[PDB]
């Protein structure tokens, strides 16, 4: 399976999604900096509507703890 | 690891299969909970930073957490960079290098030179700077995944 | 594998059947998955090319992927001996000879030959760049093998 | 069972046929030259027609990660 | 098996139960499957005739297998005593006997009979002479048990 | 979970809820002092009524095996 294939499901928990994409990145191979992008561009974007909502109230600079704790409830 | 051997000499010994398998049952089992700290702890007893990579490497799910340690790893690291500057001029032919943090996280030393660091007169404990780094990077894990 | 004796030379030991096993096992119960790569980096420490292939001759199943493996590692063997040419002139008495892709593979080389090259002085890791090839392999499948 | 009774299903993967393939290969002690001579041509041959098809569609030269890959939706 | 002692002799140890138990699990898992060849040829390390037939007595079941086999051995062992005539004379007071494929099969030799073949300069290996007899009935076997 | 949302059921043994209480506690990383502070203020405060009256009536000074035999019937 592709990292683009990498989706989140309507009613699946963030975390059990952010678990999902950390391993895909696992079998990524690319340089750092690509995989950067790929994680501050990618796992927002295939996010839920709901906590896509959430996290884009964050704003930037936001860490992996306070973006999990931030969807747990949704 | 690095022991005392039977001459009274401090050698590099492998970590046995049936302590790694004993590494992989426990996260297996109590995932999260906190007597994996105690645990780790009796299980890194003596190792070198280089077994504490492949330790956390060997890992097989909870990549959310995975990550966030890895995180807290190279903060602690960049840290200890920070605190820690290089020191003046250029370094000794009698003398050995003094670490950074990615070679406290094993990434840019060797074995040889962990050996050369912790055998050496005096020693210097980057175990037990990493040790602190684990156990602090725990905390941060254990505090978040109570429920 | 060749580890180091009490009395402070390298000389070869057998590897254990729990160890043999412990290759078996992980094979087993986790296939084509990425941490199978630094288990066998642990499990190969101090191996010998004629243990690389014990281990690689012992697998069951997974036939296509051993094939694809065997495959790239007389890719990365031709490689070798392409990038590293034979040296001018006879061998010297006093001198024992460059290994070829093939003795890298084990295939060529006798154990005491393999012993001769990694416990003399230079000594050469024909074990570490067979290791590469195992590694660049293992991607190659890992690659593949995601679905 | 001998090397030419090894065939592709109709609806088998070319993946399983592949494994069987170099399991009996693995039972055959013969000169790797004729092995060679086995593994370009009896392996195509008792491929399914679908899977055929596609590989005839690589031409010659081709590796296993690139037959495998190509033929994984038939 | 013949092994090295700290010493730095060779000595006989007895081989283990965990071992003996592995190759009966071995056998008993994988029956006539291939790698049940480089299994056996890591499991006969240091071993002699003596522990390789405990090794082939101690099976049971596939007795038609193992029939074929031993007709094998005898047939590879009678071509040795044909191949190796008897040699000239009397044996010498200063000299230990040649072994004939007997020997070889372990049934006229005593242990320290094939502990002195082996640990004597020039050593003889009776072994490794079993060992292909051993892997080439295995090849008949295979090639028959394949389907 | 959080040690202000371990409480006592109507029906659960106090001793059922007293481990939960130091298992949660020993997730809680606080100085010592306010440990204590939560030890004899919270397990008490949300204990069921009927121990809880129970427990009034031991007074203060009183420490765990003899709240533990108290609240038993309840």
């Amino acid at each position: 399976t592709s990292i683009l294939d990498i989706r989140q499901g309507p009613k699946e928990p963030f975390r059990d999604y952010v678990d999902r994409f950390y391993k895909t990145l696992r079998a990524e191979q690319a340089s750092q900096e690509v995989k950067n992008w790929m994680t501050e561009t990618l796992l927002v974007q295939n996010a839920n509507p709901d906590c896509k909502t959430i996290l884009k109230a964050l704003g930037p600079g936001a860490t992996l703890e306070e973006m999990m704790t931030a969807c747990q409830g949704v | 690891p690095i022991v005392q051997n039977l001459q009274g000499q401090m050698v590099h010994q492998a970590i046995s299969p049936r302590t790694l398998n004993a590494w992989v049952k426990v996260v297996e089992e109590k995932a999260f909970s906190p007597e994996v700290i105690p645990m780790f702890s009796a299980l890194s007893e003596g190792a070198t930073p280089q077994d504490l990579n492949t330790m956390l490497n060997t890992v097989g799910g909870h990549q959310a957490a995975m990550q966030m340690l890895k995180e807290t790893i190279n903060e602690e690291a960049a840290e200890w960079d920070r605190l820690h500057p290089v020191h003046a001029g250029p370094i000794a032919p009698g003398q050995m290098r003094e670490p950074r943090g990615s070679d406290i996280a094993g990434t840019t030393s060797t074995l040889q030179e962990q050996i050369g660091w912790m055998t050496h007169n005096p020693p210097i404990p980057v175990g037990e700077i990493y040790k602190r780094w684990i156990i602090l990077g725990l905390n941060k894990i254990v505090r978040m995944y109570s429920p």
